[PDB]
RNA sequence: AGGACCGAACCGACUAAUGUCGAAAAAUUAGCGGAUGACUUGUGGCUGGGGGUGAAAGGCCAAUCAAACCGGGAGAUAGCU
RNA sequence: ACACAGGUGGUCAGGUAGAGAAUACCAAGGCGCUUGAGAGAACUCGGGUGAAGGAACUAGGCAAAAUGGUGCCGUAACUUC
RNA sequence: AAUUCCUUGUCGGGUAAGUUCCGACCUGCACGAAUGGCGUAAUGAUGGCCAGGCUGUCUCCACCCGAGACUCAGUGAAAU
RNA sequence: CGAUGUCGGCUCAUCACAUCCUGGGGCUGAAGUAGGUCCCAAGGGUAUGGCUGUUCGCCAUUUAAAGUGGUACGCGAGCUGGGUUUAGAACGUCGUGAGACAGUUCGGUCCCUAUCUGCCGUGGGCGCUGGAGAACUGAGGGGGGCUGCUCCUAGUACGAGAGGACCGGAGUGGACGCAUCACUGGUGUUCGGGUUGUCAUGCCAAUGGCACUGCCCGGUAGCUAAAUGCGGAAGAGAUAAGUGCUGAAAGCAUCUAAGCACGAAACUUGCCCCGAGAUGAGUUCUCCCUGACUCCUUGAGAGUCCUGAAGGAACGUUGAAGACGACGACGUUGAUAGGCCGGGUGUGUAAGCGCAGCGAUGCGUUGAGCUAACCGGUACUAAUGAACCGUGAGGCUUAACCU
């Protein structure tokens, strides 16, 4: 199914032949179930889940209020994750990082690091232009950016400079290293996105 | 992390002195080579005994590199000077029948294996 | 893009921006309460705040440093006789920032920046 | 560079549409001397959450 | 974080030897031959040490037959088995860059001796 | 001794960038050439328009030059717009 | 045309380092250049640094980088000596 | 060849590769002797070519420091 | 012709298919390997150098390949200005001469702050029919689709031999993309130190200023690539070319006229992202408001008064969010920022003081002192009691329910 999870920085771990390899330690809490969506209401089957722990003066009484009818404690935000028609799940159960001891690698979904405006050459990998030899006002500029009367017009998609990054983002089959059920840990092999902080989405590997 | 225009000290006795990279094999746009692999050369500076006369084109393995070499510890292996063994072309297999200087593990893959008997360390 | 970076630029290279906290520093000091830009007012206290727990162990060393910055005597020799013992108990936070509206000339946010003293 | 034919009143008027400014619609009042000022900065005698703090 | 902490804590070898730089280090290897498991060495002047914990790391270089040779080693790596310390320099900087650039006589240093 | 050498003032203007509704109707910044000479410069003279002057580019003659400027012939003339 | 990033002749010539009226830092004396306050995107301008490679750039090493002082040793073809 | 059209003539040198360069050959479209010919030392902000050193010129861009750009207050153009 | 900037290069592309590679097929003078030609196929990919202003071309070395074209011979309000095509000068040549020559040669100002369309980003407005907070659905749109080698199958088929597979399967690359900063490094004018000139704090000593950060040497966080992870898929649907099965018209025959199977990087899904302004404005969950009088030309009407909710905005402290808006965290029932404390890291043995030596300086106290953006704590300073917008049970017409 999914688990949300913190992203608590990277680490190495060495194994006992030499291999160091990097991992990202993703901190990965009781993951309680708000609600259980069937298809006779909402036309497809899904759990909603919570976590962390949100101050009560914080949270609205909307959400309050849907917390309550499931009996949860109020976690900081919500997620959806679709059911695979064989498994089914109860308001108010608590999933734990336990279901990652059986699967072998994990598609990581999480925000990007927001880079702001980015220009063409950091946000496409567009050439900068000639240093010098009589360059004028145009070394990181993008150039042309279409052809003449026949468009007479810029093709949509067209790669130019703009907003980089806060953007999710999915890193997909990265193995799984460690799941540490005593500090409720997930360590992961490689990099996966957002900062330290930053709630990831890990589940499953779809392409097996 | 040797390209087109890289000069390059010889280790093997074959005869050159100083050595430039004209092209980088096993791809297209292909930047670099390092470690062990194979590049074009034409000798820039040859000795007078030597086997191999200035001006020839033929094949030779990149065995040290000022970049170095990654081990899958973490830890990595510098040198301070790139340096590369000659073959010949068509048939590989080196020139010169002694090595000058250390060649690393990763060079290790049959077909040098020539190469590592002769070398003095690594 | 500036992520986890601190300090403001405050539209100076950096030795004029050293020069004028080491001058308003030693004027915050002196007068005990100072009018500024409240940005200059919030990098003001990175300054003077650490210059407070330098006076509070009184040697040489200290002395020399609290020279060393700020470069002047007279100040250094208002802390380390007064602002040291005088801020003893209490564990940072030595200076108050007070918003006082805004600038005539050019519309800047105005701020009060003060000793939390002043008896 | 330059425009092509002039633009009209309708146009500039659409454009300043955003230039309206807002007004502050919360003034505060100090808890002794009950004088409005802005919030979180002090008044024009010179308080500041109902206490002295300024000659 | 503490959650990172106490994961490179539990990994790091708690019984490294205290070296500075400007040491004349042997560092005992784990080499594989394939089947094989050798313990190889690589004596040399230690030239930068970067202190990290579980990430720390140290250059040593060695001027070897031909031309000189660099390797920085992972401290708490498993690879690494002993770090023996025979020469100690009386050198005062951290990172000894300056000995890529000297060769022989101007490459060598004074030994501490306190 | 020197139309000698290096190099500031001074005189110049080779390259590049900036600037191109400029800070500036020719400049700035970094380098650049000459720098006791056919040098340079202050003050005052003289040369007048088919005329001057020109180590000669049709250069220069008041931001104007294969014939200055101002006034006049003059509302030249225009099978052209 | 402007309280204009230009042009404008003579005279006076302090200290330390230096060959010096170069340059650096200062004295006498004079000024901070008549919009400021924030923020710290792309991009432009003026700079600093750069792993490995080192002209592969390009019409062209343009531009940058590099060399640089004093004393002493030493210094080729070629020459109108 | 500042002169050569056919032409990137042919040969040699240099380069891994040289329509440029240097040396030579004469088939001088259309050199040539004060509208000077051929030589050549020295000189050149002169044209062409090669080498060393050096480099963000480039492989291939990265980060940093300032001045604008951006936001707020004041003043307030222009071509069209 | 009251001006549509002309070659070539760079940047940035986009389409066609008459396909260069990779994919699928027929014939072959196809044993195998490798071809030859033809058919379908436009998903993706498709050199770097030497010479020349070149396009082209030749040459060197690669590559799976180094496709042909259109797009004002794409692209100068994007760059360049080598060429062409101004004014200087020269050579050859023609001309008595002024001068002339896709003949050659050396030198020779490339302006524009973007109104509209377009495009990349990013908001404000109202709408979606009580209001508000969340979580989805997915119409629709975009992105991604490259491939080498090695090794097994197997020295197996094939073949006299030499050579040498189809079909499967694993590894490991090049290129390219996405993410990240654990490592390797770069950067790091806010950290530490060395040092030249000089000026200053009375002076010594010790600091500080200025000299491009004065010049250097290291370097925290951050950002980052050259650094390390991941990715293109298997799968299915419908097919192209082609191969068939049964089977007439046409006793047979024939892939087809009924009918029925296979069949490719194309097509539709599968993978990633955006996505209800999808006005056809969707769905689920939760939350909040259940007082009156007046006027009427009886409206979904204008008011008077009492109430002001859920929530939001504003203000403040702010951020791995960011041009500004926005987005996220926190506001005392509090770690949001600063300070403070402790650690870490970095630099590399501070100062005073002692001792050694005539002096430079050396030890000793001392791995000291100082340590930015880091980590863990800590209410010491600053985040205010409020005010502010937002209301009062939410239209008519049917049908099911229903008392
Ligand atoms: C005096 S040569 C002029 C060259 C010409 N002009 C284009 O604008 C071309 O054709
Ligand atoms: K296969
Ligand atoms: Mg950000
Ligand atoms: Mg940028
Ligand atoms: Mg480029
Ligand atoms: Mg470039
Ligand atoms: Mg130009
Ligand atoms: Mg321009
Ligand atoms: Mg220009
Ligand atoms: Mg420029
Ligand atoms: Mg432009
Ligand atoms: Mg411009
Ligand atoms: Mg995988
Ligand atoms: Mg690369
Ligand atoms: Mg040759
Ligand atoms: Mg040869
Ligand atoms: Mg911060
Ligand atoms: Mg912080
Ligand atoms: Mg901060
Ligand atoms: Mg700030
Ligand atoms: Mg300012
Ligand atoms: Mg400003
Ligand atoms: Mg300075
Ligand atoms: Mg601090
Ligand atoms: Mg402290
Ligand atoms: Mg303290
Ligand atoms: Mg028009
Ligand atoms: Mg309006
Ligand atoms: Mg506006
Ligand atoms: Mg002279
Ligand atoms: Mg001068
Ligand atoms: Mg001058
Ligand atoms: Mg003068
Ligand atoms: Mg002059
Ligand atoms: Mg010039
Ligand atoms: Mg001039
Ligand atoms: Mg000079
Ligand atoms: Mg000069
Ligand atoms: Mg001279
Ligand atoms: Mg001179
Ligand atoms: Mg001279
Ligand atoms: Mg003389
Ligand atoms: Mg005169
Ligand atoms: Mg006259
Ligand atoms: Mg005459
Ligand atoms: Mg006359
Ligand atoms: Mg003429
Ligand atoms: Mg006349
Ligand atoms: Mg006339
Ligand atoms: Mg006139
Ligand atoms: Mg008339
Ligand atoms: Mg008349
Ligand atoms: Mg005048
Ligand atoms: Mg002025
Ligand atoms: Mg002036
Ligand atoms: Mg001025
Ligand atoms: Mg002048
Ligand atoms: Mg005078
Ligand atoms: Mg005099
Ligand atoms: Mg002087
Ligand atoms: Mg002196
Ligand atoms: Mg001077
Ligand atoms: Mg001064
Ligand atoms: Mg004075
Ligand atoms: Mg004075
Ligand atoms: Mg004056
Ligand atoms: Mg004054
Ligand atoms: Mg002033
Ligand atoms: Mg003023
Ligand atoms: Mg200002
Ligand atoms: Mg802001
Ligand atoms: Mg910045
Ligand atoms: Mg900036
Ligand atoms: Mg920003
Ligand atoms: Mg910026
Ligand atoms: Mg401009
Ligand atoms: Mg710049
Ligand atoms: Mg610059
Ligand atoms: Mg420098
Ligand atoms: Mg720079
Ligand atoms: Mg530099
Ligand atoms: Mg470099
Ligand atoms: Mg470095
Ligand atoms: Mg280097
Ligand atoms: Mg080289
Ligand atoms: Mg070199
Ligand atoms: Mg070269
Ligand atoms: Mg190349
Ligand atoms: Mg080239
Ligand atoms: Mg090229
Ligand atoms: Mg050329
Ligand atoms: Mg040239
Ligand atoms: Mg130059
Ligand atoms: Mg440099
Ligand atoms: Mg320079
Ligand atoms: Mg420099
Ligand atoms: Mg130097
Ligand atoms: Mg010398
Ligand atoms: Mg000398
Ligand atoms: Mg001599
Ligand atoms: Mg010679
Ligand atoms: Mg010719
Ligand atoms: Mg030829
Ligand atoms: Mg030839
Ligand atoms: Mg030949
Ligand atoms: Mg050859
Ligand atoms: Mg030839
Ligand atoms: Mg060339
Ligand atoms: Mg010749
Ligand atoms: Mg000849
Ligand atoms: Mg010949
Ligand atoms: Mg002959
Ligand atoms: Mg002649
Ligand atoms: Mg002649
Ligand atoms: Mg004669
Ligand atoms: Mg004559
Ligand atoms: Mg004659
Ligand atoms: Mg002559
Ligand atoms: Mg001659
Ligand atoms: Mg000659
Ligand atoms: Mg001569
Ligand atoms: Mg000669
Ligand atoms: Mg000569
Ligand atoms: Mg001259
Ligand atoms: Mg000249
Ligand atoms: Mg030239
Ligand atoms: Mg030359
Ligand atoms: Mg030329
Ligand atoms: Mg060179
Ligand atoms: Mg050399
Ligand atoms: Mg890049
Ligand atoms: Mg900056
Ligand atoms: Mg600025
Ligand atoms: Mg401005
Ligand atoms: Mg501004
Ligand atoms: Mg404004
Ligand atoms: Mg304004
Ligand atoms: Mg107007
Ligand atoms: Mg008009
Ligand atoms: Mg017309
Ligand atoms: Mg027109
Ligand atoms: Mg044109
Ligand atoms: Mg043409
Ligand atoms: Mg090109
Ligand atoms: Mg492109
Ligand atoms: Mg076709
Ligand atoms: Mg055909
Ligand atoms: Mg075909
Ligand atoms: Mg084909
Ligand atoms: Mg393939
Ligand atoms: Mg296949
Ligand atoms: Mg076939
Ligand atoms: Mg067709
Ligand atoms: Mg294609
Ligand atoms: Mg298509
Ligand atoms: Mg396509
Ligand atoms: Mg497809
Ligand atoms: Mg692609
Ligand atoms: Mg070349
Ligand atoms: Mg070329
Ligand atoms: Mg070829
Ligand atoms: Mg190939
Ligand atoms: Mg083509
Ligand atoms: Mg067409
Ligand atoms: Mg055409
Ligand atoms: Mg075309
Ligand atoms: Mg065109
Ligand atoms: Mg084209
Ligand atoms: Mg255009
Ligand atoms: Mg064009
Ligand atoms: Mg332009
Ligand atoms: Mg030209
Ligand atoms: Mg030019
Ligand atoms: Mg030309
Ligand atoms: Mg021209
Ligand atoms: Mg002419
Ligand atoms: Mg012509
Ligand atoms: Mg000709
Ligand atoms: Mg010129
Ligand atoms: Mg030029
Ligand atoms: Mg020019
Ligand atoms: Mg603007
Ligand atoms: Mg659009
Ligand atoms: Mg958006
Ligand atoms: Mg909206
Ligand atoms: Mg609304
Ligand atoms: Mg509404
Ligand atoms: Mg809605
Ligand atoms: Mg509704
Ligand atoms: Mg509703
Ligand atoms: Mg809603
Ligand atoms: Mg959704
Ligand atoms: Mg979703
Ligand atoms: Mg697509
Ligand atoms: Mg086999
Ligand atoms: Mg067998
Ligand atoms: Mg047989
Ligand atoms: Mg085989
Ligand atoms: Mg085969
Ligand atoms: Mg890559
Ligand atoms: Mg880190
Ligand atoms: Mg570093
Ligand atoms: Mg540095
Ligand atoms: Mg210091
Ligand atoms: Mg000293
Ligand atoms: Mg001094
Ligand atoms: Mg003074
Ligand atoms: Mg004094
Ligand atoms: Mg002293
Ligand atoms: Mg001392
Ligand atoms: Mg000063
Ligand atoms: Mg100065
Ligand atoms: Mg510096
Ligand atoms: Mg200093
Ligand atoms: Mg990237
Ligand atoms: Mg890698
Ligand atoms: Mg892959
Ligand atoms: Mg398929
Ligand atoms: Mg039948
Ligand atoms: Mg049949
Ligand atoms: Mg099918
Ligand atoms: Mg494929
Ligand atoms: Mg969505
Ligand atoms: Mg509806
Ligand atoms: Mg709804
Ligand atoms: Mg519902
Ligand atoms: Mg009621
Ligand atoms: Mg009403
Ligand atoms: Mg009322
Ligand atoms: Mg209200
Ligand atoms: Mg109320
Ligand atoms: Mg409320
Ligand atoms: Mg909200
Ligand atoms: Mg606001
Ligand atoms: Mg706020
Ligand atoms: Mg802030
Ligand atoms: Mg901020
Ligand atoms: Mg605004
Ligand atoms: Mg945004
Ligand atoms: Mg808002
Ligand atoms: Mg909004
Ligand atoms: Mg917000
Ligand atoms: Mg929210
Ligand atoms: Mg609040
Ligand atoms: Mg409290
Ligand atoms: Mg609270
Ligand atoms: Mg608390
Ligand atoms: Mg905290
Ligand atoms: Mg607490
Ligand atoms: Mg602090
Ligand atoms: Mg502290
Ligand atoms: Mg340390
Ligand atoms: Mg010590
Ligand atoms: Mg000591
Ligand atoms: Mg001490
Ligand atoms: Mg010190
Ligand atoms: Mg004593
Ligand atoms: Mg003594
Ligand atoms: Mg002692
Ligand atoms: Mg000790
Ligand atoms: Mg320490
Ligand atoms: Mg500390
Ligand atoms: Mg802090
Ligand atoms: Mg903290
Ligand atoms: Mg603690
Ligand atoms: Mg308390
Ligand atoms: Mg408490
Ligand atoms: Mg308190
Ligand atoms: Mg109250
Ligand atoms: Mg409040
Ligand atoms: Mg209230
Ligand atoms: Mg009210
Ligand atoms: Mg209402
Ligand atoms: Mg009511
Ligand atoms: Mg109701
Ligand atoms: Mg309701
Ligand atoms: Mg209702
Ligand atoms: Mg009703």
């Amino acid at each position: 199914i999914g688990l949300v999870g913190k992203k608590v920085g990277m680490t190495r771990i060495f194994t006992e032949d030499g291999v160091s390899i990097p991992v990202t330690v993703i901190e990965v809490e009781a993951n309680r179930v708000t609600q259980v969506k069937d298809l006779a209401n909402d036309g497809y089957r899904a759990i909603q889940v919570t976590t962390g722990a949100k101050k009560a003066n914080r949270v609205t009484k909307p959400e309050a209020g849907h917390f309550a009818k499931a009996g949860v404690e109020a976690g900081r935000g919500l997620w959806e994750f679709r059911l695979a028609e064989g498994e089914e799940f109860t308001v108010g159960q608590s999933i734990s990082v336990e279901l990652f001891a059986d699967v072998k690698k994990v598609d990581v979904t999480g925000t990007s690091k927001g880079k702001g405006f980015a220009g063409t050459v950091k946000r496409w990998n567009f050439r900068t232009q000639d240093a010098t030899h009589g360059n004028s006002l145009s070394h990181r500029v993008p150039g042309s950016i279409g052809q003449n009367q026949t468009p007479g017009k810029v093709f949509k998609g067209k790669k130019m400079a703009g907003q980089m990054g806060n953007e999710r983002v999915t890193v997909q089959s990265l193995d799984v290293v460690r799941v540490d059920a005593e500090r409720n840990l997930l360590l992961v092999k490689g990099a996966v996105p957002g900062a330290t902080g930053s709630d990831l989405i890990v589940k499953p590997a779809v392409k097996a | 992390m040797i390209q087109e225009q890289t000069m390059l000290n010889v280790a093997d006795n074959s005869g050159a002195r100083r050595v430039m990279c004209i092209k980088v094999l096993g791809g297209s746009h292909r930047r670099y080579a390092g470690v062990g692999d194979i590049i074009k050369i034409t000798i820039k500076e040859a000795i007078p005994r030597g086997k191999v006369k200035k001006g020839d084109v033929l094949k030779a393995v990149v065995v040290r590199t000022k970049k170095g070499v990654r081990r899958p510890d973490g830890s990595v292996i510098r040198f301070d000077g790139n340096a590369c063994v000659l073959l010949n072309n068509n048939s590989e297999q080196p020139i010169g029948t002694r090595i000058f200087g250390p060649v690393t593990r990763e060079l290790r893959s049959e077909k040098f294996m020539k190469i590592i008997s002769l070398a003095p360390e690594v | 893009m500036r992520h986890r970076k601190s300090g403001r630029q405050l539209n100076r290279n950096s030795s004029h921006r050293q020069a004028m906290f080491r001058n308003m520093a030693g004027s915050l000091v002196r007068h005990e309460i100072i009018k500024t830009t409240l940005p200059k007012a919030k990098e003001l206290r990175r300054v003077v705040e650490p210059l407070i727990t330098l006076a509070k162990t009184d040697s040489v060393a200290n002395r020399r440093l609290a020279f060393a910055r700020t470069r002047d005597n007279e100040i250094v020799a208002k802390l380390f006789n007064e602002l040291g013992p005088r801020f003893a108990s209490r564990a940072g936070g030595y200076t108050r920032i007070l918003k006082c509206g805004f600038r005539a000339g050019d519309n800047a946010p105005m701020a009060y920046i003060e000793l939390v003293d002043r008896s | 560079a330059v425009q092509q034919n002039k633009p009209t009143r309708s146009k500039r008027g659409m454009r300043r549409s955003h230039d309206a400014l807002t007004a502050v619609t919360s003034l505060s009042v100090d808890k002794t001397s009950g004088e409005k000022h802005l919030r979180h900065h002090i008044t024009a005698d010179g308080y500041y959450r109902g206490r002295k703090v300024i000659a | 974080s503490n959650i990172i902490k106490q994961l490179e804590q539990e990994q790091m070898k708690q019984d490294v030897p205290s070296f500075r730089p400007g040491d004349t280090v042997e560092v005992k290897v784990w080499v594989v031959e394939g089947s094989k498991k050798r313990l190889q060495a690589f004596e040399g002047v230690v030239i930068a040490i970067r202190n990290r914990g579980l990430h720390s790391a140290f250059t040593v270089r060695k001027i070897s037959n031909g031309e000189g040779v660099e390797r920085v080693f992972q401290t708490h790596s498993p690879v690494v088995d002993s770090i023996s310390v025979k020469r100690r320099g009386a050198v005062r900087k951290a990172k000894l860059y300056y000995l890529r650039e000297r060769t022989g006589k101007a490459a060598r240093i004074k030994e501490r001796l306190n």
